[PDB]
């Protein structure tokens, strides 16, 4: 009995190309198939276009590439309806739509500008895939009350995705958070927005930073909160002066100074030791059970004077956490379904109390003493307990190991897995064992395929069929064959910077077995990639060697990136950032942009087949009548916990 | 007459080579006009350093000036080299 | 005019003092090379003295957005002055500015005249004919202060002025800085 | 100022003959005193602390000097900033230290004081002091919202000097004068004078016999001395005016000229004799030919 699978992202885009797989499984000989999107509900034929067959040699795996334009058509989702009709036959189904275009990234040359200072901004205009697109954006300047007191609208058509602009603060107006906002003029709702500070300053001659000996506070900690403070001109050179520093306590948004913390140390050599003694932070509060002050946070002002009197500096560093552990622990990287009798992959995620990841930390299971594995440069650690071929749920919880911290300083958390809910309960698995590194753009990565069934039917799967997602859009979708006997395949996934920041797999099989039942297995993984730029772009120096150059000298600047491709360049005082080191552009501010944006929502798998097929951006719709639950939220499940 | 000394020579060598320089240093200063103020503001003062220099008839000064003023003239014509 | 010593006839100061420049387009469009096409520019540092951060961005639709890592030029001198103006003066009243001296000398004492020049839209020790010297000694590695007290004479946009030079070296500074003068 | 009073008191001390004494007064406008406060100070030009004192001072409690400033020589240190733990909202908290001019020089600069909580500086107060100038008040000449600057000045002068030095560009007037009435003020030293003859009219149409109000730093009515009844007279510029036409004032300065004419019961006197006979040869000179060109 032949059956034809159509598979697609949960969500499609308008004005971009998107990809849905056609399979035919167990026909014979060419099907011709034709794919056609219709306005929901009743005919608009937005695009039928597209024809294909799926011929022997090839499988019988299709590919589909559409754009989907974006006519005359609020407030509830609109939809659209894919028709694949293979021969005579006619499957169909009932997707998600949105009206998101893709990104938006401004820049300013600086932090922040005084009254009568231009403020230098682009617009950087690209698709969901981060490439540069030409599009229609309209840029309003908001006053800090909320206030559009200017708006253009401009085109990125052959402008290489990049919009130039300005705009001359006017003399006298507001000081405060000024803010630059933008959207795509088909999608209104998605804004896009960057702040500047627009206040009345002289650039400072040298930076201050403070830093506590450790991340956090120990509550137990007799020493009190440690901290040295840091001066250095702009101009690398160490600073003397004298530098007054005092502590507070935060509680949400709201912040108590503990007036009597505050200390004047001298800054010798560029450097000063300071304290907050664990006594005034009490009596500052009014010594409650020390727990009390669990959960809350410190911070530090410095100010330092240099003994010229010519310059002062503020800074200042805050939300320092109040901690009875040193380490967090996370399972938003770990799956939340497992299968019953198969190693289970636990991504353990351990933070430091602030939120950085931290290096070479023990841990392991409640159960088992011997099992242990560190945290590598991510943050994460791979542990791999085999389970138990019991439907009942595994509930795990893991917990800090480290040497020279008591069992009560160590910290734990727990999870709750549930096995994977078969058809018809039958017992029939698939799992995808991927070794667990750091992934990099060339290196090649090795996906295991186990296959977990009777014998009966084990002849019959002859293939895996496995696709990839990534910034939300297909990416690639293949097959991987297998021979009866095997229960293991090894897939050799080339990783290219496509892959970046990270990818998802899900693979799925089908037959008939039991009592002429059409059946469909799966598994879906999520893999980070070692983020980074796609291409590269570097700016070194032109002098190979050389002593400082001079004030107002020549200097030779060397840009090392992609051929043909755009850079565009600022210099700024960074001087500057010592105002205001807020609202700066990073790419890893862009990754941020990217994942957030995903539309798979799970680590991996599916409560059933038709989850893993949910969890990661998809849908699949079989003639059978297999499909999957249809998505009609554009957001993830609201966090609840 | 005879021959020189060996500081005599030296020393008589240094300042002509010096000489040499201060003689079309004015023609130099002035092909600063066109270029950027780092320019003007340098030799200006690699000027003033040399003919003090060569006035003190001592050598180091002479040398360390010789060549402070070398160098400057030298980023003159790279200078306007970039420029036709 | 023949010491050993540099003249304010021949000082040229500084003065272009930019918050943010080399707001550039570049396009890379060499001989690409292993994969990477390589630019070599000709920039121009300004006369600041303070460490430039430089920040690239590249758009390819091949290959798309790319906030390079950024990369830090420092621009310095073993002696210069700081000439630290305050945002705003307000017409006749009397303040004091300070002219800040730095010497980043390894390991000896510098003498400099330093000397505010005379503008007439200022009320100064300095005038027309008589100019206003101090003769001082910086230790090394630090800082000597020079005050300056003046009297802003006319609204709008006013210009403060700082020369030295050290003796025995041919070193020389000179800042030109611009304050805003306001009415009472 | 408001959020601190500054009282910056110095005087000469008793018992060198230049040495003396620098006294800073200060007091918070607040309920609670002050916490840290900065007193940022710089010296005249010619003196720096007695250190002997300064160190006292750091030893006491309230008060602080950073050693970085203490171990440099006296001579090194013409700013400096005493850091103290607290300044009375109640009364004036009050210290001095003896200072010594090292270096002699003429034209002074006047040294001055600051002060601020280290928390916020924009709320400062900052005093001036100077052993002649009243307040460290530099010299300057303001009517109603225009100010210009009055820190100027004022071997046998030739019967050719004068012909020389007054047919230059600028002079826009010359006078004799009659110096009629004297009044003395906080400022300004008016000098009202008579014009005894336009010896060389210009832009200020005056009927001679007719007066114009001439002024002058109080800095200057001992140097020039001119003295009622007496009958000096001068040439100054074009610029040096004051308002406007006609109601105007004339301003005495480096580039205006004024010289004695010794009465004429004084010509007599045969100490005066050779220049009642060129002043005698000079305004004859000058009504007549008036200039070269
Ligand atoms: C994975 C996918 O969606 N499409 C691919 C694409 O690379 C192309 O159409 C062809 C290779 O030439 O094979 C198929």
């Amino acid at each position: 009995s032949p059956m034809y699978s159509i598979i697609t992202p949960n969500i499609l885009r308008l004005e971009s190309e998107e990809t849905m797989v056609l399979e035919a499984h167990d026909a014979q000989g060419d099907v011709p198939v034709t794919v056609t999107v219709h306005d929901f509900p009743g005919k608009k034929l937005v695009l039928s276009s597209e024809k294909t067959v799926l011929t022997p040699a090839t499988n019988h795996m299709g590919n589909v590439t559409f754009t989907i334009p974006a006519n005359r058509e609020k407030g509830r989702n609109k939809f659209v309806t894919v028709q694949a009709t293979f021969g005579t036959q006619v499957v169909e189904k009932v997707v998600l739509v949105s009206l998101q275009s893709g990104y938006l990234f401004i820049q300013t040359d600086k932090t922040i500008y005084t009254p009568g200072s231009t403020v230098l901004y682009r617009i950087f205009t690209v698709n969901h895939k981060l490439l540069p697109v030409g599009r229609t954006v309209m840029v309003n300047i908001e006053n800090p009350e909320g206030i559009p007191v200017k708006q253009d609208s401009l085109s990125s058509q052959n402008q290489l995705g990049v919009l130039p602009l300005s705009w001359d603060i006017p003399e006298l107006v507001n000081m405060g958070q000024w803010k630059i906002r933008a959207y795509y003029e088909n999608s209104p709702q998605q804004v896009f927005s960057t702040e500047f500070e627009v206040k009345e300053y002289v650039l400072p001659s040298f930076e201050v930073i403070v830093e506590p000996t450790e991340k956090f506070y120990y509550i137990y900690n007799e020493k009190g909160l440690e901290v040295t403070i840091t001066a250095r001109f702009l101009y690398g050179k160490k600073v003397e002066g004298t530098a007054f520093v005092i502590f507070g306590i935060q509680d949400g948004e709201q912040r108590i100074s503990l007036p009597e913390s505050l200390k004047r140390i001298p800054i010798e050599d560029g450097s000063g030791e300071v304290v907050l003694s664990r006594k005034v932070l009490l009596d500052g509060v009014q010594n409650p059970r020390a727990e009390d002050l669990v959960g809350k946070s410190l911070y530090v002002s410095a100010t330092v004077i240099l003994h010229s009197g010519s310059d002062m500096v503020q800074a200042e560093r805050s939300g320092i956490p109040i901690v009875t552990s040193p380490y967090q622990i996370h399972f938003t990287k770990t799956p939340k379904y497992f299968k019953p009798g198969m190693p289970f992959d636990l991504m353990v995620f351990v933070t430091n109390p602030d939120g950085s990841p931290a290096y070479r930390v023990p841990v392991a299971v409640q159960g088992e003493d011997t099992v242990q594995s560190l945290t590598q440069g991510d943050g994460v650690a791979k542990l791999s307990i085999n389970t138990h071929p019991s439907q009942k749920p595994l509930s795990i919880t893991v917990r800090t190991k480290k040497q020279e911290l008591s069992e009560a300083e160590q910290a734990t958390r727990t999870m709750q897995a549930l096995p994977y809910s078969t058809v018809g309960n039958s017992n029939n698995y698939l799992h995808l064992s991927v070794l667990r590194t750091e992934l990099r753009p060339g290196e090649t990565l090795n996906v295991n395929f186990l296959l977990r069934m009777d014998r009966a039917h084990e002849a019959k799967i002859r293939y895996y069929t496995y696709l990839i997602m990534n910034k939300g859009r297909l990416l690639k979708a293949g097959r991987q064959v297998r021979e009866p006997g095997q229960d293991l395949v090894v897939l050799p996934l080339s990783i290219t910077t496509d892959f970046i920041p990270s990818f998802r797999l899900v693979a799925y099989y089908t037959l008939i077995g039991a009592s002429g039942q059409r059946e469909v297995v799966a598994d879906s993984v999520w893999v980070d990639v070692k983020d980074s730029c796609v291409g590269s772009l570097v700016v070194k120096s032109g002098q190979s060697e050389d002593r400082q150059p001079v004030p107002g000298q020549q200097m030779t600047l060397k840009i090392e990136g992609d051929h043909g491709a755009r850079v565009v360049l600022v210099a700024v005082d960074k001087g500057v950032f010592v105002l205001n080191k807020k609202n700066k552009l990073t790419q890893s501010k862009i990754w941020d942009v990217v994942e957030k944006a995903d539309i798979g929502c799970t680590p991996g798998s599916g409560k059933d087949y038709a989850g893993v097929f949910s969890d990661a951006g998809l849908t699949f719709t079989s003639s059978s009548g297999q499909q999957t639950a249809q998505r009609a939220e554009l957001q993830c499940p609201q966090p609840a916990a | 007459t005879s021959l020189p000394t060996s500081n005599e020579y030296q020393n008589e060598k240094l300042a002509n080579e010096l000489k040499s320089l201060l003689d079309e240093l004015n023609v130099n200063e002035l092909a600063t006009g066109s270029l950027n103020t780092y320019y003007k503001r340098t030799i200006k003062i690699s000027g003033q350093k040399a003919m003090y220099a060569l006035k003190s008839k001592d050598f180091k000064k002479m040398s360390e000036a010789k060549y402070q003023l070398q160098k400057i003239y030298n980023e003159i014509d790279e200078a306007l080299k970039s420029k036709y | 005019l023949d010491e050993d010593i540099i003249a304010e006839e021949n000082i040229v100061s500084r003065s272009e003092f930019p918050e943010s420049w080399l707001w550039n387009v570049e396009d890379l469009k060499e001989p690409p090379k292993n994969g990477i096409s390589t630019k070599l520019m000709n920039i121009f540092l300004k006369d600041s003295i303070t460490t430039w951060e430089i920040l690239a961005v590249s758009m390819s639709d091949k290959k798309g957005i790319c906030v390079a890592d950024p990369f830090e030029v420092t621009v310095m001198q073993d002696f210069f002055i700081d000439l630290r103006l305050p945002y705003s003066v307000v017409r006749n009243e009397q303040v004091e500015i300070r002219a800040v001296l730095y010497n980043y000398r390894q390991n000896q004492e510098l003498k400099v005249r330093v000397e505010l020049l005379h503008n007439p839209a200022f009320c100064s020790l300095a005038t027309t004919k008589r100019r206003h010297q101090q003769t001082v000694t910086i230790p090394p590695k630090s800082s000597l202060s020079v005050p300056y007290v003046i009297v802003p004479l006319k609204t709008g946009l006013q210009e403060v002025e700082v020369k030295a030079a050290v003796y025995h070296h041919f070193i020389s500074d000179g800042v030109r800085k611009s304050l805003k003068v306001v009415p009472e | 100022c408001n959020k601190f009073d500054l009282k910056v008191t110095i005087k000469p001390a008793p018992e060198a003959k230049n040495t003396m004494i620098l006294e800073i007064c200060t007091r918070y406008r607040g309920d609670q005193d002050a916490t840290m406060s900065i007193l940022d100070i710089s010296m005249m030009t010619g003196f720096a602390p007695d250190t002997d004192d300064l160190k006292q001072l750091a030893n006491g409690v309230d008060r602080y000097i950073s050693k970085y400033e203490l171990d440099k020589a006296f001579s090194d240190r013409n700013t400096l900033i005493i850091y103290l733990d607290k300044v009375s909202h109640s009364e004036d908290d009050c210290l001095a230290f003896k200072v010594h001019q090292y270096f002699n020089v003429e034209l002074i600069q006047p040294g001055a004081v600051k002060v601020y909580a280290y928390y916020n500086l924009e709320e400062s107060c900052t005093r001036f002091y100077h052993p002649e100038k009243e307040d460290g008040k530099l010299n300057k000449l303001c009517r109603d919202e225009l100010c210009r600057c009055a820190e100027e000045n004022c071997d046998k002068v030739t019967l050719e000097e004068r012909l020389d030095k007054a047919c230059e560009p600028g002079v826009d007037y010359v006078y004799k004068t009659r110096l009629v009435k004297v009044q003395l003020s906080n400022d300004f030293d008016e000098y009202i004078m008579a014009i005894e003859q336009t010896i060389k009219s210009g832009s200020d149409e005056v009927q001679v016999g007719q007066q114009r109000t001439f002024i002058s730093p109080i800095k200057c009515r001992e140097a020039l001395k001119l003295e009622e009844k007496k009958h000096y007279l001068m040439w100054g510029l074009s610029s040096d005016f004051w308002g406007e036409k006609p109601n105007l004032s004339y301003i005495i300065g480096k580039d205006t000229w004024v010289e004695h004419w010794p009465e004429e019961d004084e010509c007599q006197d045969e100490e005066n004799q050779k220049q009642c006979q060129d002043l005698g040869a000079f305004t004859e000179s000058m009504v007549v030919f008036g200039c070269p060109n």
